[PDB]
């Protein structure tokens, strides 16, 4: 278990739809 | 948006029966100091 703290607020206005990883990652939803 | 106003700030009152404006939030109570521990995102 673990708990995830906010640190970085972007107020960028912009839809997001697809996303992708530069460069093992494991991906959810 | 991105482009507010600034906002002013007064001098922090303890021990008194006060409104405080800290942040957005507004209430009327006494400040004291306490011992509590935040966590550094966390602000009330």
């Amino acid at each position: 278990f673990s708990a995830l703290e906010p640190l970085v607020d972007l107020p960028i206005g912009i839809n997001i739809t697809r996303f992708q990883t530069l460069l093992a990652y494991y991906v959810g939803y | 948006a991105t482009v507010c106003g600034p906002k002013k700030s007064t001098n922090l009152v303890k021990n008194k029966c006060v409104n405080f404006n800290f942040n957005g939030l507004t209430g009327t109570g006494v400040l004291t100091e306490s011992n509590k521990k935040f966590l550094p995102f966390q602000q009330f």
